[PDB]
């Protein structure tokens, strides 16, 4: 019955019926409907490419962009009756817009989600350059707010594996991955970069964003993207001009999670902010270099580990198939014109009567405040040199146990 | 030891060597019409009786000199030894001279002059005798 | 007197149109320059790959289908050796067909290829070789003496790149008749080779250094000309990259769009879709507009932009005619909207000759009005006083 169908010339006149009448929105629908009915059939799959419904779909697609049944079906279908004449020799983009439009336009609804990213799996299946389409219109969007949402919203383990699987089919390339990592910096998505790092796609890739942990600064980023890039692999150099750029925009939590890394030894619980010529110090700046064992390590964000494992996951199956206070304190080549930041009570005096040595040699310190040399109870070595003093305070050895003044 | 851009292309030229398609005598040689790159060009090949010699004397003032009043050299054979010029639309002043004595107004005459005075000064000037004028 | 007051006018000497509906992907021109000028045509309206004949001077157009899958690309072998002539086909299949130029029974196929053929570029260093690219970024050289035989195999067996990388950019070098370096292109990399067939340079260039138009710059390598330097362009590029041969690095990058925005105010697609440079006087540059981009080849000038004869350019290549050479054959997809607004198939194939002077009469025609302009002005003013 099937063939005998078929040899009626459903299949043309079908075609012809929901092509020619561009118009009159319930027909594209009944058409859609009977041409996936249609493709499950033994022979369809010959006449329908012979034929050129692919083009009649995507058109469809385009001339109805907002309408929901319409594109469910037609994202249904296109996994359906693609072939590799339709992606011959890498050219593929008509597709990838559609594609990609469809999702983002519609990206709560879980079915047209669905559909859609079981189209894309079934076209990287084909051929894994159509990748780089989908990277270059906007990808990156979808890919990024699904694999947040389907962990923020309702658990789906098979929609969860199959986003998984389409982003490791897209991640294969180097420079793909790389141009993922600096979309993903570039929003606030803290959430993923983690993940992406993880699987590669290195922190030192300068072309024309010059340093990233600079360029992600200059965008009021969170301290979790900061965090992640700073722990991964980034030159001295580059987080240098971050620091700067951040002193710049002033913020304390940026500045003090950069100079966790520029200077801090907690090996020698020592402090050896030198040459990082910062015109001024703030109590806030250098609050959390202190250890501050009250505050334990918290490990809340296991998504983008299991992520990361997942994905590497499924590459490799394709590829197989087929006390402690830190005291040590230093400030010399600072552009230090005062101190006067630290005299003020804050989080640093809850810890400075132990620093046992401080240097502010080669500054232009003048008149060092007598609050904080009555704060500081066990300074045994204090050096201050080549600043612009004019008479000795004569209030320095008021201090407790101070010895080899400077 | 010639610039590389006047070297034969043999499979670019449609040359027939017949009496029908001869433009003049030479020194020499003779000179026929000829197709080079698709236009109308015209070929001098040499005589038996003659060597390397003559072909590098003509190309000591063809291949070196550059002038609106010179002939132009399009390439330079080395197997048949010929040479490759343009042609001139209206030919010889002979046949000016001898068959249409009528189109010779005395700006054309003028004109003629001078050209061929600029072409012999910027010969002397090159360190070059002509001695066949 | 605008319409007249146009080089496109002067130098347009023949335009075919081409029998309804036929979409033709390759085209190349039967040049002995005295045995019979016509042009061998590659359809690909129908998958099923069809073989059909221009007969220039009487313009009979026949068709025949031998191919299991469309045509991809043609070349034209001479044998000087008893006059042979023939052509081989490129087949979507892998299928590679070798039938007589003169003789019509003479079909003989040989090795399948692994995927696509996505070039025939033939050529001698000599010895004449008839490379054959795969869409799989593999060239498999083969011996031009050995088309004789029934079924035949590679000599050298060339691999540039993965299935990934498909190599679709065979060219050669018209300078200085160095004739010892075809730079081709696979993927989005351009690899060189010599007689040797030892790969001297194998160039990657999907990175942008500005980083801004990579969107147009990671796309596969479509068609090189080398002059002085590398041109590249790229599928879906409105860019095209001036790249140098000896610092490998991109010299320039010349916008499509540029140009053609004083002739669209008047998304661009402005794709480029070939590419094809004159000798040494100026660049030809094919739209997939429609439009067509002749640059001055010097440094950077615009000669001029032609339209409003196409919807997009296909394949541009130079021939020679009836001994008469200097002829830039432009194929054309004329779409016409009548059929539908959905982009129905009416399209006619148009194979429009052009004259390569064109670039010259430009500067020569405009040069001619204005001497008549100030002419008119100086009569004028011998008016008024
Ligand atoms: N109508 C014509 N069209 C073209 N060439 C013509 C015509 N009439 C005569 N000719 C001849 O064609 C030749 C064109 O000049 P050309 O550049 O070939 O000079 P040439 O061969 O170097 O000269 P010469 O014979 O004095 O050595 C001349 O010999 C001229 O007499």
């Amino acid at each position: 019955v099937k063939k005998q169908c078929f040899k009626n010339d459903i299949h043309k006149l079908v075609l012809a019926a929901l092509n020619r009448f561009i118009g009159n929105p319930g027909i594209q629908k009944c058409g859609l409907k009977v041409i996936s009915s249609i493709v499950h059939f033994p022979d369809a799959l010959e006449m329908l490419s012979l034929e050129g419904a692919m083009d009649s779909v995507l058109h469809t697609l385009q001339m109805y962009p907002d309408d929901q049944e319409i594109q469910c079906l037609g994202l249904s279908l296109i996994g359906y009756l693609i072939t590799k004449k339709n992606v011959f020799i890498g050219t593929g983009h008509l597709l990838a817009k559609i594609l990609v439009s469809s999702l983002y336009r519609f990206k709560d609804v879980a079915e047209i989600q669905t559909k859609g990213f079981q189209t894309i799996l079934a076209i990287l299946k084909l051929s894994a350059s159509f990748s780089k389409l989908l990277v270059h219109h906007s990808f990156d969007l979808v890919i990024f707010h699904q694999m947040s949402s389907n962990i923020m919203e309702q658990k789906d383990q098979q929609f969860l594996n199959l986003c998984c699987k389409c982003f490791a089919k897209v991640a294969m390339d180097d420079y793909l991955k790389n141009v993922m990592l600096e979309r993903a910096c570039d929003q606030n998505n803290s959430i993923m970069v983690e993940c992406l790092l993880l699987l590669g796609a290195d922190a030192n890739q300068a072309k024309e964003g010059s340093s990233l942990i600079c360029q992600v600064c200059e965008k009021e980023s969170s301290p979790k993207l900061v965090e992640l890039l700073l722990n991964s692999g980034s030159r001295e150099q580059d987080v240098r001009k971050a620091l700067t750029i951040s002193i710049g925009k002033g913020d304390s939590q940026i500045i003090s999670l950069l100079l966790r890394r520029l200077a801090l030894d907690v090996a020698n619980n020592s402090i050896c902010l030198g040459g990082f010529c910062i015109g001024k110090v703030e109590p806030s700046w250098l609050g959390p270099l202190f250890p501050d064992k009250t505050s334990n390590l918290r490990k809340q964000t296991n998504i983008a580990s299991t992520l990361a494992r997942m994905v590497i996951r499924y590459q490799m199956k394709s590829a197989v198939e087929e006390r402690e206070y830190i005291t040590s304190l230093d400030l010399s080549a600072n552009e230090l014109r005062d101190i006067d930041a630290l005299s003020q009570k804050c989080c640093i005096s809850v810890h400075l009567e132990h620093l046992e040595k401080l240097e502010l040699h080669q500054n232009a310190l003048t008149s060092f405040p007598q609050q904080l040399c009555e704060t500081l109870k066990s300074l045994t070595h204090l050096d201050l040199h080549s600043n612009k003093f004019t008479s000795f305070p004569s209030y320095l050895l008021k201090m407790s146990c101070i010895a080899n003044l400077d | 030891d010639l610039p590389r851009n006047i070297m034969l292309n043999n499979d670019e030229l449609e040359f027939e060597q017949a009496p029908e398609f001869l433009l003049g005598d030479g020194s020499f040689g003779s000179v026929y019409r000829a197709a080079y790159e698709g236009e109308e060009v015209a070929v001098k090949i040499f005589n038996k009786h003659t060597s390397l010699r003559l072909l590098r004397q003509e190309l000591v003032v063809l291949c070196h000199l550059h002038h609106p009043s010179l002939i132009s050299l399009l390439a330079a054979g080395i197997r048949p030894r010929m040479l490759v010029m343009e042609l001139a639309s209206k030919g010889s002043l002979d046949r000016l001279l001898q068959q249409d004595k009528a189109s010779l107004t005395r700006t054309l005459q003028h004109r003629i002059a001078l050209h061929v005075a600029d072409g012999l000064r910027y010969l002397h000037s090159a360190m070059i005798i002509y001695r066949d004028l | 007197f605008d319409i007249l007051n146009s080089a496109e006018l002067v130098c347009l000497t023949r335009r075919i149109l081409l029998p309804k509906n036929v979409i033709v992907e390759c085209m190349v021109a039967t040049h002995h320059n005295s045995r019979n000028a016509s042009i061998w045509l590659g359809c690909g309206h129908t998958d099923r790959g069809q073989l059909s004949f221009l007969d220039l001077n009487t313009e009979g157009y026949t068709s025949e289908e031998v191919a299991d899958s469309r045509i991809l690309c043609l070349a034209l072998v001479h044998l000087p050796v008893e006059k042979e002539s023939w052509i081989v086909s490129g087949t979507q299949s892998g299928t590679l067909l070798v039938i007589n130029t003169e003789d019509g029974k003479k079909r003989h196929t040989l090795e399948k290829m692994t995927d696509s053929v996505t070039c025939l570029y033939c050529n001698s260093f000599q010895k004449n070789f008839l490379l054959v690219g795969t869409a799989d970024g593999k060239l498999a050289i083969f011996e031009d003496k050995t088309v004789k035989l029934k079924g035949a195999a590679p000599l050298k067996i060339l691999n540039i790149g993965n299935v990934s990388t498909p190599l679709m950019c065979l060219s050669e070098s018209t300078n200085s008749t160095e004739r010892n370096v075809m730079w081709g292109g696979c993927g989005t990399k351009i690899f060189s080779f010599s007689n040797d067939f030892t790969i001297q340079k194998l160039i990657e260039t999907r990175t942008s250094q500005l980083f801004s138009y990579a969107a147009f710059s990671d796309s596969n390598i479509i068609t090189v000309v080398v002059d002085t330097a590398l041109y590249i362009a790229k599928q879906n590029s409105p860019v095209v990259e001036v790249w140098d041969k000896k610092t490998e690095k991109l010299c320039g990058l010349i916008d499509c769009v540029h140009f053609l925005r004083e002739v669209t105010v008047k998304s661009y697609s402005g794709r480029v879709k070939t590419l094809c440079l004159q000798k040494n006087t100026a660049l030809w540059i094919g739209t997939g507009g429609g439009h067509i981009l002749l640059l001055d080849l010097s440094t950077r000038r615009l000669i001029r932009v032609i339209y409003n004869f196409c919807n997009s350019v296909r394949v541009m290549m130079t021939a020679q005619l009836g001994s008469l050479k200097n002829v830039m054959l432009v194929l054309g997809y004329n779409r016409k909207n009548t059929e539908g607004t959905q982009k129905q198939k009416e399209i006619q194939s148009c194979l429009t000759v052009w004259d390569i002077n064109l670039p010259h009469e430009v500067q020569n025609l405009e040069k001619h009005i204005e001497v008549r302009k100030e002419l008119a002005e100086k009569m004028r003013r011998t008016s008024v006083e």
